[PDB]
RNA sequence: GUCAGCAUCAGUUUUCGGGGGCGGAAAAAGAAUAAGGGAAGGUGGCUUUCCGGGAGUGUUUAUAGCCCUUGUUGUAAUACGUCCACUGGGGACUGAGGACUGCGGCUUCGUGCCAAGGAUGCUGACAUAAUGGU
RNA sequence: CUGCCGAAGUUUCCCUCAGGAUAGCAGAAACUCAGAUCAGUUUUAUGAGUAUGUAAAAUGAGAGUUUCUAGUGGGCCAUUUUUGGUAAGCAGAACUGGCGAUGCGGGAUGAACCGAACGUGAGGUUAAGGUGCCGGAAUGUACGCUCAUCAGAAGAAAAGGUGUUAGUUCAUCUAGACAGCAGGACGGUGGCCAUGGAAGUCGGAAUCCGCUAAGGAGUGUGUAACAACUCACCUGCCGAAUGAACUAGCCCUGAAAAUGGAUGGCGCUUAAGCGUACUACCCAUACCUCACCGUCUGGGUU
RNA sequence: GCGAAACCACAGCCUGGGGAACGGGCCAGGCAAAAUCAGCGGGGCUUGUGGCAGUCAAGCGGCGACAUUGCUUUCCUAUCAUACCGAAGCAGAAUUCGGUAAGCGUUGGACCCACUAAUAGGGACUACUGAUGAAG
RNA sequence: UCCGCAUGAUUUAUAUGUAUAAAAAUAGAGGUAGGCUACUCUCCUGUAUCGUAGAAGAUGGGCGAUGGUUGAUGAAACGGAAGUGUUUUAUUGACUUGUCCAUGAAAUUCCAAUCUUGUGCGGAAUCGAAUCCAUUGCAUACGACUUUA
């Protein structure tokens, strides 16, 4: 499964820098190193830093401060598309903010097709305020009196001796 | 690609300003309400568009616009409303009613008659005698010759050699029954007068006086 | 229908480590996954999904989205359990829990009893 | 999108038992059975008021729920005010000539065009065929269903066509006139 | 089958797809 | 899970491949297997399309002396047997045998009806298609193709199931009574800690 | 001779289980308990509606509660990661070598004992069979 | 018969010819230094305009030779460059590997695709590829897309679809949004040439004005001409979202024939198809431990 | 009753696929019941729409899409006839164009000259046909 | 052919308890009493239900119920889709855990009933067809076929 990092890196300090700055940014990876060459491909291809010149100086997994309660992420995306070029934003809502990643991800891989390597996940925001709340689906979903059928219950022993109940 | 309702398009080149033509028709509810004097609110009716030029006539300006869009923009609070108890006018200030400039009696007397219009009663009962068609209830001394009419009726009408004809007695209307639009649409065809255009002047909003009766 | 997923719903767990356990809806994140929590102790309040719980007959009212301590003063005040185990399904399940944990000599004294039981045969001629 | 509603008001039509998908309307005027296995919704029946829900539709799915409302309104008024069907007879030059058998649910048709073809029609059930005498020449089909009476309305008119003809010139036939109710 | 052709594409055009899939892309190059 | 001697499945409501995929495995795993109102067994997919699936079936034939061609059975415990025949290794001896294992009849006769009939969950059209999706049935679509018997075996189905519902209400008059005096005893709460 | 069963071992291995450290926002939560803040998908009520109900109505915990921050219980647990020259079982395959050294640990101050430079111990059945061949 | 070592296809030139050469390879015998003595390798420094070379740190290996003597001197496949190019392929070189001498697992099957370089066995574990059945292995878990009257498992291709689902950019909306309805949709004026008859609607330019909340010298049907209907334009009732242009995923169409036929088959449609993530499982001659055979090398041996 | 020889790796069902040559062996299927007798010799191309020049211009990155102007035996359906169908100033008759459709026909004489409803355009040892036959 | 003992045994995709018959839907079905039914209750798969305690199932006794239960029966009813049987039975002889007692197992001293032929038993009763040879000619290369005998 996916986690959190917040990584801070900054080029090699020299003569020409003898304090480079800070740059941290929150990204997704599976693991450890994965984490860390994501942060070199985004500020390599942002800010024009090599990998060589450069070197990680923190990175911290974090964990979802309130992992009970159920929000309503916003995520703007970059796809690469068959152009290379495209823009994105879609609306979760669950309760871990990589949970709204991980469901992103295969959001993308479905409905168009979408590699890991093609989504750049601009900032992942907490939305608040129910008004603005723009996707239908979670709104209606925010209506006070929830209450809907087990939706496709679809519930070894090979030869059940009699037929399945199939609901209530 | 998608199941969605066609839209039909045209040339005419006329569309509405929209909400520049709402902001327009508040501009000159604010002017009307600071016109002269004899504070009229009466707009229309049921009547054509040639009621209103012969009313707009004997005038030096009958205008209403959406209804209750002047009232909005007056505001319906007295402290938003230029005048003085508009709280009770504003409940009053509904359909078709605006200010005029020239009057009371024109308006109590002179009511001219019109086609009538659908929801009403009729004032008679009117009845389609059999065979050729009569468009004035037999007043020629109402030609057959209404060749594309027979068509575009609908009703008991077949063409004989050339003349329509209503093979069964068809009643237009009823007195006391609902102007249907049929029925309506049918009595256009004839001179059925079964209207008659009124007016409203309840209270007066003087500049002075501010008394808007109720009567 | 008889069973709506509602706010306040208590539903009896299918699948995972707390099979069998009984816990109440709180909250729904979506149309797949719910939060749930129960009063006893070894269960955490956690979001499930909708394949690992079936639905029960009992709906209390909770206001949405309590916490712990208010979801257990509020099913102990309706009585949520023995009201639970009032119904003949509790009662199956539990038949079926204590009857999995007959050892072999406890299997005898069941064998003895119910062949002193079916001897009865006694129908009206 | 989770719930899809349309809701219908019963009037004083008796009995909207709806068993099994199965709807068996029954009001004054009479009974009809119907049967709505083809679709897949929930039906509610909550003392004056009958609710079709869908949980969890497509649009695909989703339109059905409007067209099952409408079929169980029109049964409704089957029931309360019935179906009347005008068809006005158009003959040129050959009178059609028209018998009717079996308190009229079967139609006989001939001298259509000189054609000596016997044109006959059994009308689909709880439909009734007679002929009027206030306007000549015209039929007037009664029934409770208004699919059955207006299939049978089609039906009569589609057995004569003209043929190989013009329909500028020869525009000879029946023809759907009105379509009302008893009350 | 069901089709009015054969969906398993015999191995001639297995041979020949890749290879001409290769002259497009040596195209876009030049 | 575990085996008889012989399984009647009675395949009201089941997938033609779904059902036949798990006979499959059950015949070479060494079990008899009788298949019984085969009439009733589903495909997916609308009945049209299933039409043309099988017409094109009609079109293979040997060009020449077509008595060599293929033969198309309509019956369909015939078509059932095409599926599984296909999914068992039938140009060997132990593929034979399984065929052999398995009995396939349209309705229940009366060897048969007196038996239990389990059903195979893995099979089951209200456990695997959608609600809305479309499905043929295989009785149906054999009386359109040339199987001539359909009236009959609904004839006699008919019958077997008014014989069969008068034997299950004896059934139960008796179950009732003897579950009357199966609580009347008193032992039954003094064996009731064992959860019996 | 033939073949089986177990035991204690050695080599390789596979599979569950237990305990204990250690690490991170010194997990994050959470519970309980004191402050303040905010409000809702607005509860009590709230007034108005309508058929004890429904519906709203605009509000700020009341006859439900929720969210945010801080304190506290605390230095909580848990989870994951990692380590234990800590530990309990289950199963399969192998037994090459053929006195004696050696490396060790226990000893036991001589001696020895031992899981330490490659399996021994106990037992049964069968002899016209069982294995092994063709 | 078994064992062991084991190339070559292109070089070195030479040629009258086929060829040899010559290497390379494989070797066979003799003799140095325990070495900076080497390397189908990297690095550092250094000049010149990441690469270049020289020199030196890393790294692995015992590293050299002179001598004579077998076999080969083809081709194919793919990559990278690459000028001429045309409907379109096509041609040209240079390089690289693989293949010839190569079996095994997988891709239904296959000269080159994916893994893997082979003594005889036991056990364990994997690669590639798979786990509905044929077939060893989850009719596994989770999230989506797709319904196809012949769905699915680079050539027509650009375009079309009142198929579906998501987004992007614009629009009105309780001053009542869209639609639906009732009504108005006018009066100068049948504006002007044009004509049998043309009145906004056979036909040529404006196409103006009074009321406005609106009526276009007129959107169509239509009439000989009229008249009338509908819009485009407003208003009354009606109560909340709705419209337009795009992009993408899937599906449909985007021609292809002539005995019957193939995602390998059967079949499959909340898949047994498409995409993703997660576990568990399956097995190669591969990897690991042990036994045994052989060769080679190394130590000991009066 | 007498009594050869050629020939012979081994054999002999069929569809598709196996880079080629796709075959009789391989793969995936269809399938498959002894022994014989007599005849017959069988063995991802391609299509319905030309070339030069300028003008737009959806748009993309100077091209630019349509449009505009300049001149010169069996099988297939892509159906001729028969069946039905939709359109056309189709009054009737006759006919034209188009759609579904291969069930069924597409002739006789030297490009012709008649008949005809029409005289449409195309592809290509085993099997086959009959006859006995042992056996659960 | 069986009675019938056998007599040697031959035996099992036997078999280890050859245990279990509603029907339909899965946006639903079923059950309760009272007068078309208002209302109550059931579902959430069989880990269930039935049988199951003994020298491979011995020999006795007591208590308790008119039962269970089997082998064999002398009869009735029903089952035609392939009737592979179902049921009513009265019967006999058993068996007789429902409950409590007594005898016996052992050195097999750590695991390794049904199935039919069979072959005959000494007692019963049983008394068919086809083809070749020939014929026909409705048929025919020869077979075959249609007749006659």
């Amino acid at each position: 499964a996916l986690k959190e990092y917040q990584v801070v890196g900054r080029k090699v300090p020299t003569e020409h820098e003898p304090v480079p700055k800070l740059f941290r940014m929150r990204l997704f990876a599976p693991n450890e190193s994965v984490a860390k060459s994501r942060y070199w491909y985004f500020l390599k291809m942002i800010n024009k830093v090599k990998k060589a010149t450069g070197e990680i100086v923190a990175i911290n997994e974090i964990s979802e401060p309130k992992p009970l309660k159920a929000k309503v992420f916003g995520i703007w995306i970059r796809y690469d598309s068959r152009s290379g070029t495209h823009n994105m934003y879609k609306e979760f809502r669950d309760t871990t903010r990589v949970g709204a990643v991980e469901a992103m991800y295969a959001d993308m891989a479905a409905r168009h097709r979408a590699r890991f390597r093609s989504i750049r996940i601009l900032k992942v925001v907490e939305v608040e305020k129910k008004e603005d709340v723009r996707r239908n689906y979670v709104k209606q979903l925010l209506n006070p009196h929830l209450k809907f059928p087990l939706p496709h219950r679809r519930t070894k022993k090979v030869f059940a001796p009699h037929r399945p109940s199939t609901f209530y | 690609p998608k199941s969605r309702r066609s839209k039909v398009l045209t040339l005419a080149q006329t569309e509405k300003k929209g909400h520049e033509g709402k902001a327009a028709l508040f501009s000159g509810v604010q002017q009307s309400l600071d016109s002269f004097d004899y504070m009229w609110i009466f707009d229309v009716t049921n009547m054509r568009n040639t009621y209103l030029k012969r009313i707009r006539d004997d005038w030096k300006r009958i205008f209403m616009g959406k209804t209750k869009v002047m009232a909005k923009a007056l505001g319906h609070t007295p402290e938003e409303e230029h005048a003085e108890n508009v709280s009770k006018l504003t409940k009053l200030l509904h359909g078709a009613v605006g200010l005029l400039f020239t009057v009371i009696g024109y308006f109590e007397s002179f009511v001219q008659n019109d086609f009538a219009r659908a929801g009403a009663v009729a004032p008679f009962t009117h009845v389609i005698p059999a065979g050729p068609v009569y468009s004035r209830a037999g007043q020629i001394p109402l030609t057959h010759t209404l060749e594309p009419q027979v068509r575009q009726l609908g009703m008991p009408t077949v063409l004989k050699n050339g003349v329509v004809t209503l093979l069964a007695d068809f009643p237009l209307c009823t007195e006391g029954q609902q102007l249907d639009s049929r029925q309506t649409r049918l009595l256009k065809l004839f001179g059925i007068t079964a209207a008659e255009f009124k007016v409203g002047l309840l209270g007066y909003y003087s500049k002075k006086g501010a008394s808007v009766e109720f009567l | 229908f008889k069973r709506y997923v509602e706010v306040g719903r208590v539903v009896l767990v299918t699948k995972g480590e707390y099979t069998g356990k009984l816990a109440v809806i709180v909250d729904i994140v979506d149309h797949k996954r719910a939060l749930i929590d129960s009063p006893c102790s070894e269960f955490p309040r956690q979001v499930i999904r909708y394949g690992s719980v079936v639905l029960t007959h009992i709906v209390m009212k909770l206001p949405r989205g309590a916490r712990s301590g208010i979801v257990a003063k509020k099913w102990k005040a309706q009585d949520v359990c023995n009201k639970w185990a009032s119904s003949a399904w509790a009662k199956k399940l539990e038949a079926k829990k204590v009857r999995s944990q007959l050892n072999d000599f406890d299997r005898f004294a069941v064998m003895r009893l119910k062949k002193q039981r079916r001897e009865q045969v006694n129908v009206a001629v | 999108d989770i719930y899809k509603d349309e809701t219908l008001t019963i009037p004083k039509g008796v009995t909207v038992d709806i068993k099994a998908r199965n709807v068996t309307v029954t009001g004054p005027r009479g009974t009809l059975k119907q049967n709505l296995r083809h679709v897949d919704i929930e039906m509610k029946k909550q003392g004056n008021t009958i609710k079709f829900i869908v949980w969890h539709g497509s649009r695909k799915h989703n339109a059905c729920i409007r067209s099952v409302y409408s079929i169980i309104n029109n049964m409704i008024i089957g029931v309360t005010q019935g179906f009347r069907y005008k068809m006005r007879l158009v003959y040129a030059h050959f009178p059609i000539n028209i018998n009717l058998t079996e308190n009229g649910t079967v139609v006989e048709i001939r001298n259509f065009l000189g054609e000596r073809i016997t044109r006959v029609i059994k009308c689909l059930p709880g439909v009734t065929v007679s002929i009027s005498s206030a306007v000549k020449d015209e039929i007037i089909l009664e029934g409770n269903s208004l699919e059955n009476v207006s299939q049978s309305a089609a039906n009569i008119k589609q057995i004569c066509n003209v043929r190989n003809k013009d329909i500028r010139k020869f525009l000879d036939g029946i023809y759907v006139s009105e379509r009302g109710n008893i009350e | 089958s069901l089709k009015k052709k054969s969906k398993r594409r015999t191995t001639r055009l297995r041979s020949r797809i890749e290879k001409k899939a290769a002259e497009s892309k040596r195209k876009q190059k030049r | 899970s575990e085996f008889q001697k012989v399984v009647v499945i009675d395949a009201k409501g089941h997938l033609l491949g779904r059902l036949a995929s798990v006979v499959a495995k059950q015949l070479l795993g060494g079990q008899k297997v009788v298949v019984v109102r085969c009439e009733e067994l589903n495909i997916s997919g609308h009945f049209f399309r299933n039409k043309l699936k099988y017409l094109a079936y009609l079109r293979k034939a040997c060009r020449y002396n077509p008595s060599r061609g293929a033969f198309h059975f309509r019956a369909p415990s015939r078509i059932f047997q095409k599926a599984v025949r296909g999914m068992l290794p039938h140009k060997t001896a132990r593929g034979q045998a399984a065929l052999e294992h398995l009995q396939a009849v349209e309705g229940i006769p009366p060897p048969f009806d007196k038996q239990k009939r389990v059903v195979v969950p893995a099979a089951l059209r209200v456990l695997r298609l959608k609600p809305g999706r479309k499905y043929c049935t295989v009785g149906r679509l054999s009386s359109e193709v040339g199987w001539k018997y359909n009236d009959i075996v609904a004839k006699l189905e008919e019958r077997r199931k008014v014989k069969s519902a008068a034997f299950y209400q004896a059934k139960l008059a008796k179950q009732k009574k003897i579950a009357s005096a199966k609580e009347a005893s008193p032992v039954n709460q003094k064996l009731s800690q064992f959860g019996y």
